[PDB]
């Protein structure tokens, strides 16, 4: 059983340090890329960055260059995110993940996340366009989701379910693979700019938010989301 | 394909 384990939450004041934590087990932690997203309101998801850890080497979203240093602890099997100068701008869920499994790689396996508070005291990105962006069903109803890349980037795709306090779930990688455990209901289609993720029948269970992400260019971009809500 | 040396290999 593979699991990344995040530290506990955090309250600190403007201005300090803080550095968190993501823990393996299950597997060789030098296998896979390790990756860090922020969490904000809608829900709304950016990725900070990405280390190799059997080296070190690091590729960081620009927006997060002078914010976060990512780091790992490879005696300890542990991944890091130091975060300086931290305002009232920080204070969000961050996340840890791995890119692995079975080949082709994806953000597979996620950490419970970290609430970080930040207390107030006493241009050639990919851009993913999700639509529509509110889908209101009933249970039984079939539903597709878009998300439209700015430009072309073959099948690298990939589809997570974020359900309320829970981590992001991978779906569907590479525009149409399943994944293991995903029940069949779930299904992916599309390549070049134009991507759907389908949902056969709608269950309970799936009312939350979906979202798109792209691995072809860096930094690594994800979509706005739509969200999937029982129609009133 | 600028990720996949990172990401893939």
């Amino acid at each position: 059983e593979v699991q990344l384990q995040q530290s506990g939450p955090e309250l600190v004041k403007p201005g300090a340090s803080l550095k968190i934590s993501c823990k393996t087990s299950g597997y060789t932690f030098t296998d896979f890329t390790f990756h860090w997203v922020k969490l904000s309101h809608g829900p709304s998801l950016e990725w900070i960055g990405t280390i190799k850890p059997s080296n070190g080497d690091t590729a960081y979203n620009q927006k997060f260059k002078g914010k976060a240093t990512l780091s790992v602890d490879k005696s300890a099997s542990t991944a890091h995110i130091e975060f300086r100068s931290l305002t009232s701008e920080d204070s969000a869920v961050y996340f840890c993940a791995r890119f692995g499994g079975s080949y082709p790689y994806a953000m597979d396996y996620w950490g419970q996340g970290t609430s970080v508070i930040v207390s107030s005291g006493t241009a050639s990105d990919i851009v993913l366009t999700q639509s529509p962006a509110t889908l209101s069903v009933t249970p039984g109803d079939r539903v597709s989701l878009s998300c439209r890349a700015s430009q072309g980037i073959y099948n690298y795709v990939h589809w997570f379910q974020q359900k309320s306090h829970e981590s992001p779930r991978l779906l569907i990688k590479y525009a149409s693979q399943s994944i293991s455990g995903i029940p069949s209901r779930f299904s992916g289609s599309g390549s070049g700019t134009d991507f759907t993720l389908s949902i056969n029948s709608v269950e309970s269970e799936d009312f939350g938010m979906y979202f798109c992400q792209q691995t072809n260019k860096w930094p690594l971009t994800f979509g706005a989301g739509t969200k999937l809500e029982l129609k009133a | 394909n600028e990720t996949d040396v990172f990401l893939l290999n």
